[PDB]
RNA sequence: CGCAAGGCUGAAAAAUUGACGGAAGGGCACCACCAGGGGUGGAGCCUGCG
């Protein structure tokens, strides 16, 4: 359940950044930015294959 | 079971060691052996971290399960005397 | 032929996981189910 | 000609699909191979079991066609597999064994 | 000086292609996993068949 | 000839598991319905 | 290298029991007195083969001569899916070669006597040109119907169920030219794997034989060779016994390689009196001669005639079972178990297991009177590796 | 303290007192016994070292040095023998990374992570990965940058992403065995730590490894991009209106 | 062993299996014969008469 | 749980409607004729197939 976790359990999990060697070309895009990447590329499709069949 | 409202047991084998999912039900169940009657019903273990302290051949304390399974009426309360709960807090040592 | 043979065995291995895990959870709640419901049933005769 | 055709002109020349004959003509030919010949007719009439170049040779050499077959090389092959690769992968760990100096 | 020295390839959990030598995947012996089907090729039994 | 034993027997012995030792209308509602 | 046996007599149980107790052999001068085929046998050097693919971490070594072996043994997984086979069902091919002599259940028991002890299950299948699954004329080998209800109830007193034993053919055979040869499959699958065997205690009288069941099978003749053994059988066994039943069994013919050819010509009979006290059962067998062509009713007089003389003779468990129950005995908890033995039934195979589990570090047995019982004191090793969950 | 793999220990285990070196492997999710680096806290993880065979369920205890100048607690950690074998099968991960080079639509060329193209065909097919969670498959080597390969993703990658392949390789514990025999006298293995102090080097530290707060901006797209042969042929009541 | 429904039978001789059957008449085969003498190397070979009008070795 | 689950046995027809043709006459085809065009095949590079 919620009350067989300890802390230890419930401790968060840190999200590794790009490396230094490689931060010139921009942020390391993971798994939220990438879904902020395709819906926007879904919802421009979207529109532009509604525009082709009008 | 019987008239008492807690059995004692031996944990003949784990049962379902190797499921797949970390707290499935079927991870969670153990396949006990009462000692007064000498029937063998499951129970639950509280938690999957928590099941490494049940090992095979130990004497374990089982009490009704009143709220993935349903049906598995019993879970493990205390393991040779000590409490499971004590055991999965870290406040006491199994004495083997 | 490494990729034929993993994806056979691991189609084999995973059948057969899941055959024997649906056995052993159905047994085990009909054993489960049997007796509890023949407790509920003696419990209300009383 | 067709390979329908050729087919059916060589069975005819083999006797294996011709006319229905009577008895008489049962006893000319007990009067008066065939194995062997269809052998070679049920590997000529199908040719894609071998791999041939259609052009033939380039320079012709007077000096006293099948270049190979993939069908039986990959099975070949494959056999060659289960022998080794797939023996190794069974027994990725597993220690010792008899040596066997004779 | 095993435990102090420094770790080897394989051991290291990120081993870019700066670290290794040229060829040195060729004698290592790891499982991955595969994507798709593979194509079944025709054998002789499947001709056959 | 009387060796042929019975299919409980052929069960316990040619099979492939060992033989373990520790066994020995009526009414018109009826027919409306 | 460390412990030092010699000579080629229990050389099967010489190596089971080096496995099971973990201690390392070394037999020397094999065959020192051929000038003809010195060295290894081939049944011998195909169960170093079956040894070695179902143990692990064993090392087996044979000299240059082939007259003295080497062996450390290991432990004994089983089919695990990542050294042995590719999946857990899988079953563990052997192949055996075309020049062996001996019948399969001189693979089976030592097997099945060294199965309850694994890791994981068993699940070996016997394949090959050689793999004769009949009686041999040989060391006069015990069939697989012999061998499967007749010793498989023993496992079954110790408590190794025989619910979980799948020992199953797939084509039968006998030798055919000469006594090399053979070609019938078999698999056997022990599931049932114990930590100790319980020590079993066979001490009442197995007095009132009840009755006599039996298997004639025929892979080769014709069909009515086992009707005509029925008979013979039958007319020696019904002066003393009301049910005797024995099964027909026939097989077209196993074919081997050289283009195949069809070998295992023969027929034979296997006759088990079942005591109705216990787990107690008599069983003999008798094998056409590979070449001889002999009437199948002098096999079955033949075969009744040695059925009614281990009945004689035995006290409880006959001589070719009683290395079996012997070391699983021994095998068992830090307790004795008691065995009834017949004066007639002690052997000098029987008595060559006394000295090799004496020279391993098992205790002695002691025998006293009642046929004689005999009490054998438990090691406690058991197996070694097995998952406790 | 915690206990790390490779570093000796002192195992109290049958009547054997004896100092060997394990490995930390936690049962993944009961699928291929990957190998930990360190002991969890609070948590069972399986052992694996090389003694002597003792039959299992029987419980032990692990001390790490048998001094009297500990100022805490001189026993590290307790437990039970689950099983005994030879050769076991402890399996790390080892990943490897890779850095895009071209990226079109889907097949993205990808650079720094093999070496030439006989590594690429033996990794042919293989399940490639984006750290943003884009799968893809490993389809053919690259001729003329020798190390490069062609790989077809799930949808477009990013060049400033990282392109990883996550392969299992076998570790095997090594085969140690110290006597503690302490009534005779015997030479202690000490730890990673006490050798570091000891003979004077620090410990690895890889700045690209430790973890950093990351600025994200807020992402912000582009307006649509209509084309004009498009934008021209739709019908009226649909026409674009930009002044 | 030449019989009526126009085949004839090898057996062994020892444990009496058929090596093959061969049906080789278009009619009853009357009679076979082995040729006795193997002092010319085919002593394995025999003819056997049918109601066809025809003899095969 | 019951049936299936017992070996004259031992690997490689149909037809009053069917089997195969021949001769004559048609139709079509850049796997045919006719008129042209273009490859490949000569030297080098290399995917692939054997």
């Amino acid at each position: 359940m919620s009350s067989l976790r300890h802390a230890i359990q419930r401790r968060a999990h840190k999200e590794r950044a790009q490396p230094l060697e490689r931060q010139r070309l921009g942020i390391l895009e993971k798994k939220k930015d990438y879904r902020l990447r395709a819906r926007d590329y879904k919802k421009k499709q979207a529109v532009l294959k509604s525009l082709r069949q009008k | 079971f019987g008239g008492s409202s807690h059995a004692k047991g031996i944990v003949l084998e784990k049962v379902g060691v190797e499921a797949k999912q970390p707290n499935s039900a079927i991870r969670k169940c153990v396949r006990v052996q009462l000692i007064k009657n000498g029937k063998k019903v499951t129970a639950f273990v509280p938690n999957d971290g928590c099941l490494n302290f049940v090992d095979e051949n130990d004497e374990v304390l089982l009490a009704g399960f009143g709220r993935d399974i349903p049906g598995v009426r019993f879970k493990v309360v205390k393991v040779s005397g000590v409490g499971l709960l004590a055991l999965w807090k870290e406040k006491k040592e199994k004495p083997r | 032929f490494i990729r034929r043979e993993q994806l056979r065995i691991k189609k084999e291995k995973d059948e057969a996981y899941e055959k024997k895990f649906k056995r052993i959870i159905a047994e085990i709640q009909n054993e489960e189910g049997r007796a509890a419901n023949e407790y509920a049933r003696e419990k209300a005769a009383r | 000609g067709s390979q329908l055709k050729r087919l059916k002109a060589s069975l005819r020349e083999q006797g294996l699909i011709g006319p229905q004959k009577s008895k008489k003509q049962k006893r000319q030919n007990a009067n008066d191979q065939k194995a062997e010949a269809l052998k070679s007719i049920r590997e000529q009439f199908n040719p894609f079991q071998f791999k041939t170049n259609a052009r033939g040779p380039k320079f012709e050499v007077t000096t006293n066609v099948i270049k190979g077959r993939p069908e039986l090389s990959r099975a070949r092959s494959e056999e060659k597999r289960r022998q080794t690769i797939l023996v190794e992968m069974q027994r990725r760990n597993k220690v010792g064994g008899i040596i066997d100096r004779r | 000086a095993e435990l102090v020295a420094k770790r080897a390839w394989t051991l290291a959990g990120e081993a870019t292609a700066a670290d290794r030598p040229v060829n040195s995947l060729l004698g290592e012996d790891m499982e991955f996993d595969h994507v798709g089907k593979p194509v079944p090729v025709v054998t002789e039994e499947v001709s056959e068949s | 000839a009387d060796g042929k034993m019975s299919k409980q027997e052929l069960k316990v012995y040619l099979s492939s598991r060992p033989p373990d030792p520790t066994r020995k209308p009526e009414d018109s509602a009826e027919l409306l319905a | 290298e460390f412990l030092r046996f010699t000579g080629h007599r229990a050389f099967t149980q010489r190596l089971v029991l080096a496995t099971l107790y973990g201690r390392p052999i070394h037999i020397s001068k094999i065959r020192s007195s051929s000038a003809t085929n010195p060295g290894l046998a081939p049944h011998e050097i195909s169960f170093l083969r079956l040894l070695e693919s179902v143990t692990n971490g064993s090392i087996i070594d044979v000299s240059y001569s082939g007259t003295t072996i080497t062996y450390q043994p290991g432990l004994i997984t089983g089919t695990v899916p990542g050294m042995n086979a590719s999946l857990s069902s899988d079953a563990i091919e052997h192949v055996i070669p075309a020049t062996n002599t001996r019948g399969i259940t001189y693979f089976l028991i030592p097997l099945a006597l060294l199965a309850p002890f694994s890791k994981a299950h068993l699940n070996v299948r016997f394949t090959g040109p050689g793999v004769i699954t009949s009686a041999t004329h040989g060391a006069r080998d015990l069939s697989i119907d012999t061998f499967r209800t007749a010793v498989l109830p023993l496992y079954g007193l110790f408590g190794i169920p025989p619910a979980r034993i799948e020992l199953r053919v797939l084509q039968r055979s006998c030798a055919g030219p000469g006594g090399k040869g053979g070609g019938g499959i078999v698999e056997m699958r022990f599931a049932s794997q114990v930590r100790l065997p319980k020590t079993l205690h066979l001490n009442r009288r197995p007095g009132k034989v009840r009755r006599i069941r039996g298997v004639a099978y025929c892979t080769g003749v014709a069909a009515s060779h086992n009707n005509r053994m029925i008979t013979a059988a039958r007319g020696v066994l019904n002066q003393l016994v009301s049910d005797v039943h024995i099964a027909a069994q026939y097989d077209p013919a196993p074919l081997v390689a050289e283009q195949k050819k069809k070998t295992g010509i023969g027929f034979g009979l296997s006759l088990v009196a079942e005591t109705s006290a216990e787990g107690v059962i008599y069983a003999a067998d008798e094998v056409a001669p590979p070449e001889g062509g002999v009437v199948p009713e002098d096999i079955g007089e033949k075969c009744a005639y040695q059925l009614l003389d281990v009945i004689a003779q035995g006290g409880c468990v006959m001589a070719a079972s009683a290395p079996t129950v012997l070391t699983l005995m021994a095998m068992g908890s830090e307790d004795v178990g008691r065995l009834r033995l017949g004066r007639r039934v002690v052997s000098p195979e029987l008595l060559e297991l006394a000295r090799d589990l004496k020279a391993f570090g098992a205790a002695s047995w002691g025998i006293r009177d009642a046929d004689l019982i005999v009490s054998v004191k438990g090691t406690g090793v058991g197996n070694v590796g097995r998952k406790v969950a | 303290k915690i206990l790390k793999t490779g570093d000796p220990l002192i195992f109290s285990l049958g009547w054997r007192r004896f100092q060997t070196l394990p490995i930390y492997s936690i049962w993944d999710n009961r699928t291929r016994n990957r190998m930990l680096k360190y002991t969890p806290e609070h948590m069972h993880c399986f052992g694996t070292f090389w003694g002597p065979l003792i039959a299992p369920n029987t419980s032990f205890c692990c001390f790490q040095s048998f001094s009297a100048s500990n100022p805490g607690f001189r026993i590290a950690a307790t437990g039970t023998v689950l099983s005994v074998d030879e050769s076991t099968e402890i399996v790390k991960k080892l990943k490897l990374v890779g850095t895009p080079w071209k990226i079109f639509k889907n097949t993205a060329f990808i650079k720094d992570m093999f070496n030439s193209s006989l590594e690429i065909a033996k990794f042919e097919g293989a399940a490639i990965r984006t750290v943003s969670g884009i799968r893809g498959q490993i389809k053919r080597a690259l001729s003329k940058p020798e190390g490069y390969f062609r790989a077809t993703f799930e949808d477009k990658i990013l060049l400033s992403d990282i392109v990883i392949l996550k392969a299992w390789y076998p570790v095997k514990p090594k085969q140690f065995y110290n006597p503690a025999t302490n009534l005779i006298g015997w030479q202690s293995m000490r730890l990673t730590g006490e050798i570091r102090r000891a003979e004077n080097i620090p410990t690895p530290q890889n700045p690209n490894s430790t973890y950093r707060k990351i600025e994200r901006p807020e992402r912000h797209f582009n307006p649509l991009r209509v084309p004009k042969n498009l934008a021209a042929e739709l019908p009226f009541k649909s026409q674009i209106v930009q002044t | 062993t030449s019989s009526a429904d126009k085949n004839i039978r090898i057996w062994g001789l020892d444990f009496g299996d058929c090596h093959k059957a061969l049906f080789g008449h278009q009619d009853s085969i009357l009679q076979v014969a082995f040729i006795p003498h193997n002092s010319d190397g085919n002593g394995h070979y025999f003819f056997s008469a049918s109601k066809d009008r025809t003899i095969k070795y």
